[PDB]
């Protein structure tokens, strides 16, 4: 079996491996600077220290059958998988990761917790399962605070365990800075030792102080350094919270500065006033019911293949229910899919009137259209969703008295989403197909004559 | 009104923002009444009946003011009350207002009440739609917010100190003042990680004081964020004018361009920003619909272009493409539109400022002035391609703005149009 | 009449003369309401400045009764009309009430009191417009910038050493702890620290900073609370300006790296040759340190086409004319011509073309040598500095030419060399407007070759 | 010998230089400030004030050596870089550096290091040294964060250095703003003085506080005046690291808008949920084997040359190993590499079937496509990368029995990167090749009549 990095198990064994390596990330120092904490749940430590080997050696054997991409393939053969994972530093790491460490149990006690240290260099994973789940999740602004608060929590706990460290080094209670004396049964509790250096560090690394001021040349220095991390640590969260802020109202700054700039224009332009109003609803409507986005735009980004496919499912059905193209060869079907323009109106705006020049078939997709008598005031039919009009000037039939204009004054009712075909975009499609040409004049013809 | 529009109506915001008071008036008041000892059973009546009428506000928006609401099917207003109705029903806002409106004496059973958020928000957008310069409105918005979270931490503290006894240890609250503004106090020295205060003796005080000081340096990273995203959205069109305006004076400095020129460059990008406000507008212009900039073009220069003698007769469409095809252009004062002798290739429309025809002996002398609305040079447009020289010359008084079509621009859309195309050679040979 | 151009150096002049009164009222106004000392000391000091704050203030009223704007395109002279222009703007209402006699109220309250002279403060935008004014002049935007923003700050946290003296002075000097000290103190009772420890204390409770004595009082706590959120609020706009600005001169490069970076991830991505990423990168390397990595056309594309045509003349009219073929060519069929030049970038060793490469453009040298170079390329012909050009012959495409729009020498780049390409097609479309012209090029072109001997 | 600006030597030099320029900037204040700083390790800073004297005039001597680019071409004339250098502001800011202001020593006395501050002059040459290795780094986001370290650093020691020296001023223990008596055995200490300056400037420029209040007016308005420039450092330091931070994810958060307007589409359109699945499993994978940016884009930024050389280096030997192309000129088979245009394709995807229009030629880059029958699960034959078809199609042959119609289902494995050379293309790269052209319908015949068509 290889599994597919891609797919949904490699990122269900990426969380199982996470685990394991934030249990180290935080415990293994957490037990190494507390030694009460590695002396009191020894053996819970013992069981789940020998659990996280078990997974780092499955992660090793996931790792051995992972899949990788050569000539757009996944890679399934066995020797390729090994010869990949081995060649790469990683296979280094995860050795150096699961070196045998703890048999200096045995030689330096068990209060030295830090033999385990090298666990942590499994933590590449832990970043890929990350990177992985700001791919996957549908609240990328979420997981990513929650991502940076996770990281600035890890950060604090070390710097906790490395002041309690500090303090243990100098003597618990030896000065006022350092965590006081431990023999107090106040200050010798594990909650109160942990919570207290887990405050220290919170409050050092924020740049907000309100800890005992250091006495000691070497506690002046950490304080210092520590100071200068925790400055770094609140610019880093102050500069993810505004890149955050600033990605998510990214869309409506950009919506709002072509609001700004088309208010600006109509101000400049001496434009009416019911021209403006209708603008600016216009706008408001398209972002209200997200469709302020040109479509071009939008799908420029996609491939041929994916954006044609997505062509295809939005409007063959549609274009297949046309007349004119009721039995067509599929391709020239997909090429006037792939010619189709998307137009929008405004309620009262006119897509054609009577004596114009008619190149083009327009094709309601989401709108009420209606035929008016050249006033305005009545309606002689309404035209809906998936109708169209305009299929026969598009051809060029000989003998057509009312070709090339329009017979008719096309009314938008309301905001309609139509699809224009234009005249030229036939001719393009149908130069390749001569004889869906010759079946499409002889239809129009037909047509024609009824 | 028999109906309402929930976009353009005054009135229907004024009920919004009553709405969003009484939902202000739950969310702010809940806490203070749970931490707080101010829900006394001597003014528990002004409580009461200020839940009382804060739920008949919730009442009447889901029974009366949100049933009334005008929306949007197929792209068409819908106004028929049993479609209203439907709509409404159909709709999570009718959720969150029922999940708001059951009751669920103990303020926390009003926590429900706050979930009437989606009024917020909707008077939120109306307000952003109704008022230019919206920033301003969205810091006072976030520091809505901050406030909030502040009162939050402060009733927090408050219980944090009811939990433990007033004055039992330095860092809870004393007992002593209004008892919420130095909560508010405590509230604000930690989530905005001032400081100063006593320091937490008890493992419950080191922990809150550590998740308090840890929310406080992310509430004040987001101030500071939300600041920073409102300075560079307020600043960016600036920035980028500032932008383009330092490239090209880098541009001409490298090519060594002298004063004169560098200096009307520099004039001119100063004009074009203090009057339009932006450096092209066919970049917007592109941006627009079709049909939206189709009939801008035709709300700008329709009546002028249709005055014009010269395309009288001619398809109403092949007018509207060069009305598409016009480019503003701004001349300096004392500049050239066009040279005596040049080829005349253009047609100027001018849309402000004058424009002098110079004439008479050994020149310097105003034949003509034209106004706003003039249109001068068209019969160059008509030509085979170095057929028309310019007779006389033509001087911008000052900054004037003209709407320019080319030649080739007229007859790329004259290919499209043989009737109108027919009918400018017909006129060209007739006035010859 | 004599009008002042909002444009001219003069307008800026006199905006600088009247921010001087209006930054002097917006500081020592609150500064002498609230410090009483400083008033009742310096009252002769201050009388004189208030009066010649208030005649500064009477000529700008008469500068704005005398200053032109732009109704289409023109500055407007009329006395009259400006006089309606100006009186019609709100300006107006508040130079007129910020020249409110209100210093007869002295009569009626003593020196005690100059908060009477705080309606001068609502000449508040002229100060406004002349820093903008210099953000739009200055040479250095973000240095400016900063100094503004700092100035704001200094002037808010200021204000805010008034308001805390002023709220001490209410509740009583050395009542509480929070308050200032006891006036009567011969150190905490010079005027020099009352303003200096009001602007301490203000400073940290505007920088969100704390270390002051903590509120004893609810209307202290009231007062502490609602500073200390004003000192949020700049806090955050402090900030927020900054890094606006660190992104805003930032941004360039920023760009920059990001194309850099993507064609990093193409070349990568495509498997090209080492080498040629080499020559990738130095080619960026040399955009970057000789800040040449603007492009010409996206600089130039908003400039109108008059502008744009005389920056073009500048750079390329003379090295145009010196051409024989264009030599006697028409001026606009020159500004044309110029105007269709694209600006092309060769590095050194590179091979503008080849013998047997199809000619379609023609090349003029701005900055650089290029080396007629034979098969080869070890030995040199010729050196072609700047200001020379070839292809000439090709771009006119004349009928009965041997070479038929093929290269016969092969130019190499020596060192980094701007040309500018003036294609046949651009050629051809600029001579469309000039038939005689097109004619007499060809006519050039025919007889270049007989000379020559390439044409048969 | 002339150094190139643009060469490692130069930038190994600028290290070399930036050493004494940082260590100038560092410990000249750090000796005028802390009197026992300059005067027990007297020997030690005149040697090392020696050393960077000398490197100092090696710089100078460098910037005469330092070629720089005119018409292109770097100046190897010792005259011209002589006076170039000359002319330029820089080479009074070094002479200025160099002024044997340690003779003042001698009237001063040995306490007074603040002579040696005009090395401090020297900065330029530092500051190009961080911006060339801003331009060489290959983790840029790690240098200029640690080079907005080290900027912190400096500015927070000579704020220390500073308040020592007002403390010096009004002095030491004379109240309790102040440094305290330096007769004290703990506080006398040198290391204790510069490590309490540093804490005092680290808690007053980072916006702490946490020293004691001042005093006097003095150290009032010191304190005002470096709170407000320690808000300003904190602010640049926190819009340096969200500038870099925006810098990172820009890629992401562009790629995330562009999924975003991609799925605002396909909710818009009611596409199907498999589309959009295909769709969503498209972008994922464009982002995890970085193939994000759109070749077309990218390629827009080089030059014309560079971007010819780039197409070349790509497409050349895969472009003539067609036999149609293969008897050739090489400026149109540059031409047609510069024509080829850039599709990927899904697994399972199809490139065309039978019936479909076959107006371009498909060459594969990378990838496997397989020649499939109507059923699409019996497989003819499978092309690797370099391999190629339809390109009889792209030439419009009179008599071909096939006209642009395609005689096999052509299926993507897996993902196919490929490039297509429409007809149109062909044609309009050989409108300047006539006889090319010729030569190319004449093969294409011989082609057709070799293999039964025609």
């Amino acid at each position: 079996v290889v599994i597919d990095p891609s797919g949904n198990t490699y990122y269900n064994w990426l969380f199982c491996i996470t685990l394991p390596v934030m249990y180290n990330w935080t415990m293994v120092i957490a037990r190494a600077c507390f030694d009460e904490l590695q002396s009191d749940y020894l053996e819970y430590w013992l069981i789940l220290d020998y659990v996280s080997d078990i997974v780092y050696l499955i992660d090793m054997f996931v790792r051995t059958r992972t899949g990788y991409l050569e000539q757009g393939l996944l890679v399934k053969e066995e020797l390729k998988l090994i010869n990949k994972y081995k060649s790469n530093l990683q296979f280094k790491l995860d050795v150096l990761s699961l070196i045998p460490t703890d048999l200096l149990y045995f030689k330096l006690g068990w209060n030295y917790p830090e033999i385990r240290l090298n666990r942590l260099l499994r933590f590449s994973r832990m970043f890929e399962f990350f990177q992985r789940t700001e791919t996957r999740t549908n609240y990328p602004n979420i997981f990513r605070i929650s991502n940076l608060v996770m990281y600035i929590v890890i950060i604090i706990h070390w710097n906790a365990c490395v002041f309690y460290s500090i303090s243990k080094a100098i003597g618990f209670g030896n000065d006022t800075w350092v965590y006081p004396d431990i023999n107090d049964p106040e200050f010798g509790r594990l909650a109160r030792k942990y919570v207290y250096s887990l405050y220290w560090s919170t409050l050092t690394l924020t740049t907000i102080g309100e800890t005992p001021p250091p006495v000691r040349d070497s506690e002046y220095v950490f304080v210092v350094v520590d100071f200068l991390i925790g400055v770094l640590i609140f610019a880093t969260i102050v500069g993810n919270i505004g890149s955050m802020i600033s990605n998510m109202n990214a869309a409506r700054a950009e919506f709002q500065a072509r609001i700004d700039a088309i208010k600006q224009y109509m101000h400049f332009r001496n434009v009416s006033k019911d021209m403006e109003k209708r603008v600016i609803k216009w706008f408001d409507y398209l972002w209200t019911n997200k469709k302020t986005v040109d479509e071009k735009e939008v799908l420029k980004y996609l491939p041929d293949k994916l954006r044609a496919e997505i062509a295809i499912n939005v409007h063959l059905d549609t274009l297949k229910k046309v007349r004119i193209f009721a039995d067509c060869e599929a391709g020239l079907l997909v090429e006037l899919v792939l010619k189709l323009q998307p137009q929008v109106y405004s309620p009262g705006d006119y897509i054609c009137k009577k004596g114009d020049i008619g190149r083009e078939m327009y094709i309601i997709k989401e709108g009420k259209l209606a035929v008016v008598a050249d006033d305005g005031v009545t309606q002689f039919v309404v035209l809906s969703d998936g109708s169209y009009f305009g299929e026969i000037s598009i051809l060029n039939i000989k003998g057509s008295k009312a070709g090339n204009r329009r017979t008719a004054n096309i009314k938008s009712i309301g905001y309609s989403d139509l699809f224009c075909l234009s005249k030229d975009d036939l001719m393009e499609a149908l130069t390749e197909y001569p004889d869906a040409k010759t079946m499409l004049e002889e239809k129009g013809k037909q047509i024609l004559m009824k | 009104p028999q109906s309402i529009d929930p976009l353009t109506n005054l009135m229907y915001v004024l009920w919004l923002f009553f709405v969003v008071m009484a939902w202000n008036w739950n969310c702010w008041l809940i806490p203070v009444r749970w931490a707080f000892p101010y829900q006394t059973p001597d003014n528990i009546h002004h409580w009461l009946l200020m839940d009382y009428l804060c739920d008949l506000i919730y009442f009447l928006d889901i029974t009366v003011f949100q049933t009334r609401l005008q929306f949007v099917r197929g792209g068409d207003i819908i106004t028929d009350k049993k479609d209203m109705r439907n709509n409404y029903l159909k709709s999570r806002r009718f959720k969150m207002d029922l999940l708001s409106l059951l009751p669920l004496v103990n303020p926390l059973l009003r926590l429900p009440r706050c979930l009437k958020y989606m009024a917020f928000f909707e008077f939120n957008s109306r307000l952003e739609s109704i008022l230019s310069k919206a920033y301003v409105y969205r810091v006072i918005r976030t520091t809505a917010y901050l406030l909030y979270s502040l009162h939050l931490n402060s009733c927090l503290y408050y219980w944090a100190s009811a939990y433990q006894g007033l004055g039992s240890t330095h860092w809870v609250y004393d007992g002593v003042g209004n008892s919420y503004i130095r909560c508010y106090y405590f509230a604000v020295k930690t989530l905005i990680t001032i400081g100063g205060l006593p320091d937490p003796k008890t493992l419950f005080e080191i922990v809150f004081q550590l998740l308090n000081y840890f929310t406080g340096v992310f509430a004040f990273s987001v101030m500071i964020g939300q600041m920073r995203d409102v300075v560079g959205a307020a600043t960016a069109g600036q920035t980028y004018y500032r932008s383009c305006m330092d490239s090209t004076v880098k541009y001409m400095n490298f090519y060594k361009i002298p004063k004169s020129v560098q200096n009307r460059v520099k004039t001119w990008y100063e004009y074009t920003w203090h009057s339009q406000g932006m450096l092209d507008e066919s970049e917007l212009m592109v941006q627009l619909p079709d049909k939206m900039r189709l009939d801008l073009a035709i709300d700008v220069n329709y009546n002028i272009v249709s005055k014009v003698a010269l395309f009288q007769g001619c398809d109403r469409q092949m007018i509207f493409d060069m009305l598409k095809r016009l480019r503003s252009v701004v001349y300096l004062p004392n500049d050239y539109v066009c040279k005596k002798g040049e080829i005349g290739r253009e047609m100027y429309i001018i849309q402000a400022g004058q424009v002098q025809v110079l004439g008479g002996p050994d020149g310097k002398s105003v034949l003509v002035t034209l106004k706003a609305g003039s249109v001068f040079g068209e019969i160059s447009l008509l030509a085979v391609g170095g057929g028309n020289r310019r007779t006389a010359n033509v001087v911008a008084h000052g900054f004037t703005n003209l709407f320019i079509l080319d030649k080739k621009d007229l007859n790329e859309i004259l290919v499209h149009y043989p009737e109108s195309q027919k009918l400018l050679r017909k006129k060209a040979r007739r006035m010859l």
